[PDB]
């Protein structure tokens, strides 16, 4: 998971997702929380996602 | 009426209480509550070692 | 009576604060256990006391939301990496800022800090920031909900303190700015609703190494305002 | 989010630190302070030396004996300490003190051979000479003994005691046959004896129980209170010359006896699960008074092998201002007496190394480099070279490189191809190098030295692996 | 490699990238400063624009592009601009 902040245009990373993001938006009203959808592509038979958020405090995810 | 209520401050100022029934607790009587001492702060997101 | 007289601390007390509405105080020690105590005149308890290991606090604060006051966000830095922010809703949840996104290498420490408002200026999503100090000239504002580098400010020469002043603009709208200070003592006032660049720079009658800045009078980081018409 | 994953015997052989300090004569056998061995005495030739733990020379000695002699034994208290010599004026004085002696009482004038207090009382001594009697001498009155406990066929030698059991002595003489007498009788007989074939070399208790007796080339076991034998072991070059127990140390194994046989090697048997050793180390030959420390040595513990020669081989293990500390007082409270207690700590892991490191950040061409260097280990070389093949495409490893930095692939493959685990992997290795890189050596003609020494050389291994194969094939057919 | 903006009264520092990678040597500009092209031993050039009515309200640069198009290094560039040539 990477985001750049643009007024330097530089990133801050998320390594280990386990799978491959498809879609990710913050939504709080303040913006806190980052919705996002995993795929994880190791079977090619179905479209078998995951969809989880995360804090924007340390980045750590709630309700995988 | 065989209803007896005790209160006491659980934190500095917030006042708890307890509907004890009256007549067949014994003559000498402890009321054990919940309370945090060293309870180790346990999040929704971690396991044992983080 | 002696507030720290009914459970007592050990090290000494780098930090103490006062809610900004509630009767609370908030103390907090090198022994890494940030007590709160309830206070009244006559005999005066200990609400809660968290203690986190291997992090002795150096500062630390309370933060309400202007916007819906619901928040009640403690905020605790020491001498390492990191910082803790927590919603207290009388087992604790709290969480540990340690995502520096832009600067990485200009902190050592987070032993100083303030926390303040500002508003959007064009909505009015009025929110927190973080104001940490760096090494070099460095101070760096971040969100306080999420936890974004907004951006930062570098001064020329060694920082050594600095200060928030708000001031109004409405009925309903504020600015703030950022007062900080060499030890040579020339200060940079700048204001950071917008981007964080310097509208006013004089110098100090004196001082060799000054230590201490700060503002007072009206609104500031220990009296703060609770509508944002009253600040 | 989640982090990044990475790719008995031997307590018995962290024992060093074996010196050596040869004497001027034989080691008889050795004595251990009963409540603390922290010291121990070696009989040496008219002289009985006593060492510490810590210095590991002798910290006191006696040596105004007149002749050889034989037995030095701590009372169990570990105060005084007896020694009996060949003259047979067997002289008991004090320990941690040698210039005094307390008394010196004759026995008979057959060389006393043994000589060792009760396991419990205080004051009362069992002496043994060449007399076929032997002695329960009682220091208070060392006039004459309580007991002349006779009944013996030819020559009682070797004495113990039982040690929970107190009234039972288990002494043994050169006919086999170990007599165990009973204080309170007649001292003319045994209630019964334990029917050993050679002269025994020593006896001791190793239980209230279970005694182990050892002479000639075989030890046994003997039960007391049914008159059994449930074990021997007799896999030495000579007899089983000294034996020792010890109970509840710091092992896979909870209690040890170890048998000395003059033959090198000393064994550590365990009453755990009948008597089988771990492992036995050899010494500089004839091992004739060996023994480690009892249990309460408290870590530091020390094995001592006096040889017939006379040569102690002694292997051991052992495991700004005020104002500023005022300032930084508050560090070890730790969160005892208050409400909750956070944590949330990393671990500072293992030392990952440059290698590691080169592959977390795809850094294969110095990868392979740490790889191929004599600092780094071989079979790290192994691994890093499976993990790597596993992980990544060679192709892109190898995407730009030249024969010099081609030569210590090459020049570890030389030896690399003899391994039973990486042999094909590392033919797969000069497979893709010399399947794609064709052109550089025929550019550079310097490393087809290496490729035909290489071949000549796996022809040698393949002539071994068809013989090796065609030998298990023999197996096949005499199954 | 910090290219750093300071603005010339108040003396003060106005913006930071630390987005070159070695040392930087050269740049230069345009006539009303829309850009600024820098380049230095990391044999890049890259830019900075100011063009946008938001870049030139808020006095704010943006680390438009970047690109090497070199061996070794860059010791000088310099630019120029007409109406015939730019």
């Amino acid at each position: 998971m990477s985001l750049w902040q643009l007024e330097t245009n530089s990133q801050q990373f998320l390594p280990r997702l386990n799978g491959i993001i498809i879609d990710c938006q913050v939504l709080g009203p303040q913006g806190n929380y980052y919705s996002l959808i995993l795929q994880m592509t190791e079977n090619n038979s179905n479209s078998d996602y995951q969809f989880l958020l995360l804090n924007a405090s340390d980045l750590t995810s709630k309700l995988s | 009426k065989d209803l007896l209520n005790v209160s006491w401050l659980q934190n500095a100022t917030m006042p708890y209480f307890k509907n004890l029934q009256w007549r067949e607790i014994p003559n000498e009587y402890t009321v054990e509550i919940s309370l945090n001492w060293n309870n180790k702060n346990k999040s929704a997101d971690r396991d044992l070692h983080g | 009576k002696d507030a720290n007289a009914s459970h007592p601390s050990h090290s000494a007390i780098q930090s103490l604060s006062f809610h900004p509405s509630k009767p609370l105080l908030l103390t907090g020690g090198y022994d890494k256990t940030l007590r709160i105590y309830h206070i009244d005149g006559k005999t005066n308890h200990l609400v809660t006391s968290l203690h986190l290991v291997g992090s002795p606090i150096q500062t630390c604060t309370f933060y309400t939301s202007l916007s819906n006051q619901n928040q009640q966000n403690i905020f605790t830095a020491g001498r390492r990496r990191y910082m803790h922010s927590w919603d207290l809703s009388l087992t604790a949840k709290i969480e540990k800022f340690s995502r520096l996104y832009g600067h990485e290498s200009t902190q050592r420490s987070f032993e100083n800090f303030k926390v303040a408002h500002l508003q959007n200026s064009q909505t009015n999503s009025v929110h927190g920031i973080v104001l940490l100090q760096g090494n070099n000239g460095w101070i760096n504002i971040l969100h306080s909900t999420s936890g974004l580098w907004l951006m930062g400010c570098k001064i020329e020469g060694v920082i050594t303190d600095f200060c928030i002043d708000y001031q109004p603009i409405s009925r309903g709208k504020f600015r703030t700015i950022l007062i900080a200070v060499n030890a040579y003592g020339e200060v940079w006032e700048f204001d950071l609703n917008k981007n964080g660049h310097v509208i006013r720079r004089w110098k100090d009658q004196g001082g060799v190494g000054i230590t201490k800045i700060q503002v007072g009078g009206g609104t500031t980081t220990t009296c703060p305002a609770l509508q944002i018409s009253k600040i | 989010s989640t982090a990044r994953p990475r790719i008995e015997q031997r307590y018995w052989r962290q024992y060093t630190s074996a010196q050596l300090v040869k004497e001027h004569n034989s080691v008889t056998h050795i004595s251990f302070n009963p409540q603390h061995p922290h010291d121990f005495a070696v009989t040496s030739s008219t002289r009985v030396q006593i060492f510490s733990s810590r210095t590991r020379q002798v910290i006191k000695t006696f040596s105004r004996f007149k002749d050889v002699v034989y037995s030095a034994s701590f009372r169990s208290d570990g105060k005084l300490l007896c020694a009996g010599d060949a003259t047979g004026l067997v002289s008991v004085y004090d320990s941690y003190n040698p210039r005094t002696i307390l008394l010196s009482i004759n026995a008979s004038t057959h060389p006393t051979h043994v000589t060792k207090f009760h396991t419990q009382d205080n004051k009362i001594l069992a002496t043994a000479s060449d007399d076929r009697v032997t002695r329960l001498w009682d220091i208070s009155n060392a006039y004459e003994p309580q007991l002349e406990l006779t009944g013996a066929t030819d020559y009682v030698r070797t004495l113990s005691f039982i040690p929970a059991a107190p009234h039972l002595v288990a002494t043994g003489s050169y006919d086999g046959l170990i007599r165990l007498y009973d204080t309170r009788s007649s001292g003319s007989t045994p209630i019964y004896s334990l029917n050993h074939d050679q002269p025994v070399e020593n006896v001791i208790a190793v239980s209230p129980t279970q005694i182990v007796s050892c002479g000639g080339n075989n030890f046994k076991v003997w039960d007391l209170t049914s008159n059994k034998k449930l074990y021997e072991r007799g896999n030495f070059n000579k007899a089983v010359t000294c034996l020792d127990y010890v109970e509840n140390f710091d092992s896979p194994m909870q209690s040890a006896l170890i048998a000395s046989s003059l033959d090198g090697h000393v064994k550590v048997f365990d009453p755990l699960d009948n008597f089988q050793v771990k492992f036995g180390w050899k010494f500089s030959g004839p091992v004739l008074s060996c023994a480690v420390s009892p249990s309460t040595a408290q870590g530091n513990r020390h094995l001592v092998a006096g040889l017939s020669s006379g040569l102690l081989a002694i292997r051991t293990k052992k495991k700004k201002s005020n104002n500023f500390q005022r300032m930084m007082r508050g560090s070890e409270y730790q969160g005892d007496q208050e409400h909750i207690i956070h944590n949330d700590k990393v671990r500072s892991q293992r030392r990952m190394r440059a290698f590691e490191r080169n592959i977390n950040q795809f850094k294969w061409s110095e990868a392979l480099d740490n790889a191929f260097v004599p600092g780094m280990a071989k079979e790290l070389t192994l691994t890093v070279l499976q993990e790597l093949r596993k992980r990544g495409k060679v192709r892109v490893a190898l995407y730009g490189r030249d024969e010099s930095t081609l030569e210590p692939l090459l020049n570890w493959c030389l030896k690399g191809i003899e391994d039973v685990r990486s042999a094909s992997i590392v033919a797969d290795w000069v497979a893709v190098v010399l399947e794609l890189y064709g052109n550089t050596l025929e550019s550079s003609p310097v490393l087809q030295e290496l490729m035909i020494d290489l071949k000549t050389k796996v022809r040698h291994e393949i002539h071994k692996s068809k013989e090796a194969q065609r030998i298990e094939g023999m197996l096949q057919l005499l199954t | 490699g910090s290219i750093k903006f300071w603005d010339f009264q108040f003396a003060t520092l106005n913006q930071s990238f630390k987005a070159h990678d070695a040392d930087v040597l050269c740049l230069t500009t345009d006539t009303d400063n829309n850009y600024v092209f820098s380049a230095g031993v990391d044999r890049k050039i890259f830019q900075f624009s100011q063009n946008t009515n938001k870049s030139q309200k808020n006095n704010r640069w943006v680390n438009s592009s970047n690109r090497l198009l070199h061996g070794n290094d860059i010791r000088a560039i310099c630019a120029y601009q007409s109406k015939g040539a730019d």
